[PDB]
């Protein structure tokens, strides 16, 4: 029962960028020395929407077979117990639950992991008393928080600007990616000298906000 | 282990509003079955994937189901626009394969064909050849049998046929049957007959003429 | 947005070779399998194989190994299929198709319009146009069926109209059939016997390949 074991990403979820070459982890732990030729590995993908599972890759001890183009599990690594699945240029529709099934007759073990595919926002700041437009494009998922903040010499602590700022609707693109633009109207007459402003973009694909500097002049 | 897909029936007729069911039988088990729809002069369209999921844009009247080696595509209520050929496809093992397809046509009342026979033109005869033409128009169903007779005796060598696609306005079919000979063989006989046997009658429709009679 | 462009058709000589192209656009060319499918009236749809532009991995149908070869040019996002030493059995429409991923893995979701390939020695030939009329020009009843026989031409196609397009109802123009390596076609049209043979009907046939354009009064 516990002479053969499988371990997936801690946390149960892996996140990867669109078009990157992701590696879904699957580690084997056997009570005996691994003899890859007498071992079998199978990877399945299950849609989180349709709840239907498909075989994605199979390792028959002395030869592999990929059902998902480019899919591979390197043999020279499987000996170290690494049954991880490499998927070249992953796509948005490939997000889902992946399952790694290991067979070392008569023992069998498995594990599942969630793969999320994300696209980082491309934020562009452009100038039209002063209309500013911040366009962040090509991001996935849809949810995205755009904000504006300013730091005056008086109060250098960044404070959020929630006036004269209109954040437009998020439009879906053809390649499944998303778009959104936000506009801020600044009046020189009302602003302090040398204030530093910035468009702040928060999104799941970012570990820290994507900022864009600018000062009136 | 090539998996063979057998679609039955090869041809189906459905009146607008009727329920339609076509099947796909696989030689050995299959994980999932996919379906495609194709109309004349255009590429096939994905219709069903993963056995029962409809591809975007496909009318909810369509339903796909199945398991192991037996699958089916259903249409709750037939519509004119549904007349097309449907193919099943699998790829659980190499090579990827398609069924021979099921041609789904519109159903209508039986209709006997209007038949007319025509003799070789002088121009063609002038060049040493002779083509006798027979037109069988606006009949239904499409299944029909045409027999050519020279002086009462059947003739199979040298016959070429062609059919039109189900008519857009009245759902009928038309066919053209041409018998080509040399001017010399043509002139060696006198009567030329076109016999059409169709479901609408136990007795065949017979059209013919005699050479030189005018 | 996903688009697959294929040239409309190719006329090729027996024994020769041909390279079919498929211009892909609207997506990451290197992340999806590109498949090729053969279609001839006689055998429905047949899979030739697939190629993963990205690492060039291919999968072939045993029946085409040695006949077909799939290649790809990443720089131009174009898939290619080459058929060696053709025979009439290779005459068919060859489709380009993108296999999806995820819920659509192993499903051919996007198809090119297909390239119609004709394998033949025949050289351009103008058609002979013959009139089809009842044996003695007799009519019986309210109408009469007359016709037009377009025989012995290459290559396809030809265009046939009646009375310069004025007469379109009651017409049936049949699909061309291959007769001795040349094409033959016919069209039947029913009209009122009230004015025929009194007033003639005209069959208009045009064959671009030979620049011929004939009008046949019946
Ligand atoms: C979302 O934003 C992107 C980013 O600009 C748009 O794509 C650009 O469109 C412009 C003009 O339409 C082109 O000049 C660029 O080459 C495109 N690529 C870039 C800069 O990313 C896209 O059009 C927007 N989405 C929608 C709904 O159109
Ligand atoms: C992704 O990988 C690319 C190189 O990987 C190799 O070539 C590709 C085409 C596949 O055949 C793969 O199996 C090979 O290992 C890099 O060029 C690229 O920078 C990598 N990073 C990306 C695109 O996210």
């Amino acid at each position: 029962s516990m002479d053969l074991k499988v371990e997936m990403m801690a946390g149960g979820t892996q996140i990867t960028p669109l078009n990157d070459n992701v590696t879904i982890f699957c580690n084997i732990f056997y009570s005996q020395p691994l003899n890859i030729t007498s071992m079998g590995i199978t990877w399945f993908w299950k849609s989180l929407t349709f709840d239907k599972e498909v075989k994605v890759f199979e390792f028959f001890g002395d030869h592999q077979e990929a059902f998902r183009p480019g899919a591979i599990v390197s043999p020279w690594r499987l000996k170290s117990g690494d049954a991880s699945l490499r998927l070249p240029g992953i796509q948005l529709e490939e997000a889902g639950e992946y399952r790694c099934e290991v067979v070392v007759t008569p023992l069998k073990a498995q594990g599942t992991v969630q793969l999320e595919v994300v696209a980082s926002p491309a934020s562009r700041l452009l100038l039209d008393e002063d209309k500013y437009m911040c366009e962040s494009s090509g991001f996935y998922p849809e949810a995205i928080n755009i904000t504006w903040e300013k730091q005056t010499q008086k109060f250098p602590h960044p404070i959020e600007i929630s006036e004269d700022v209109i954040t437009g609707p998020t439009i879906k693109n053809m390649d499944g990616t998303f778009n959104v633009t936000s506009c801020l109207k600044l009046n020189s007459s009302q602003e302090d000298p040398g204030t530093v402003y910035q468009c702040v973009v928060r999104h799941a694909s970012l570990h820290t906000p994507l900022r864009s500097n600018f000062t009136l002049t | 282990m090539q998996i063979v897909l057998t679609q039955s029936p090869a041809l189906m007729s459905a009146s607008p509003g009727e329920k339609v069911t076509m099947t796909c039988s696989a030689s050995s088990s299959v994980s999932y079955m996919y379906w495609y729809q194709q109309k004349p002069r255009s590429s096939p369209k994905p219709w069903i994937y993963l056995t029962s999921n409809l591809a975007s844009g496909v009318p909810a009247r369509f339903c796909g189901s199945g398991s192991g080696t037996s699958y089916s595509l259903t249409i709750s209520s037939m519509e004119a626009e549904d007349a097309a050929t449907y193919y099943c496809q699998q790829w659980s093992s190499n090579p990827l394969t398609f069924g021979a397809g099921t041609k789904l046509e519109l159903k209508r009342a039986d209709a006997a064909p209007t038949v007319s026979i025509f003799p070789p033109s002088s121009e063609q005869l002038t060049s040493g050849g002779a083509s006798v033409v027979c037109f069988l128009n606006n009949f239904y169903p499409k299944d029909i049998n045409v027999k050519w007779k020279i002086d009462g005796s059947e003739r199979q060598n040298g016959v070429l046929n062609s059919w039109t696609d189900q008519d857009s306005k009245d759902s009928t079919y038309s066919m053209s049957s041409t018998l080509t000979l040399t001017k010399d063989e043509y002139e060696r006989h006198n009567s030329y007959t076109c016999e059409a046997t169709h479901k609408t009658s136990t007795s065949p429709i017979v059209k013919s003429f005699n050479r030189n009679e005018c | 947005q996903v688009q697959l462009q294929q040239p409309g058709a190719e006329l090729v000589k027996p024994g020769a070779s041909v390279k079919m192209s498929c211009k892909a656009s609207g997506y990451t060319f290197t992340s999806y399998n590109m498949h090729w499918v053969k279609q001839t009236p006689g055998q429905g749809l047949e899979w030739i194989g697939a190629i993963y532009p990205g690492n060039g991995d291919t999968s072939y149908n045993q029946k085409f190994k040695g006949k077909a070869t799939l290649t790809a040019d990443k720089s131009s996002s174009t898939a290619y299929m080459q058929l060696s030493s053709l025979t009439s059995e290779d005459s068919a429409v060859y489709y380009c198709a993108r296999e999806g991923l995820g819920a659509l893995l192993r499903d051919l979701y996007y198809w090119g319009q297909g390239t119609s390939v004709t394998v033949s020695s025949a050289k351009t030939t103008a058609p002979s146009v013959y009139p089809l009329a009842p044996v003695c020009g007799d009519t019986t009843g309210s109408s009469v069926t007359l016709g037009c026989l377009v025989k012995g031409y290459f290559p396809e196609p030809v265009t046939l109209t009646w009375n310069s397009g004025s007469l379109s109802s009651g017409v049936h123009t049949f699909p061309a059939v291959l007769q001795s390596d040349l094409y033959t076609l016919s069209s039947s049209v029913t009209v009122t016997s009230s004015t025929w043979p009194s007033q003639s009907i005209t069959c208009n046939v045009a064959h671009p390949a030979s620049s011929t354009k004939v009008d046949k009064k019946i």
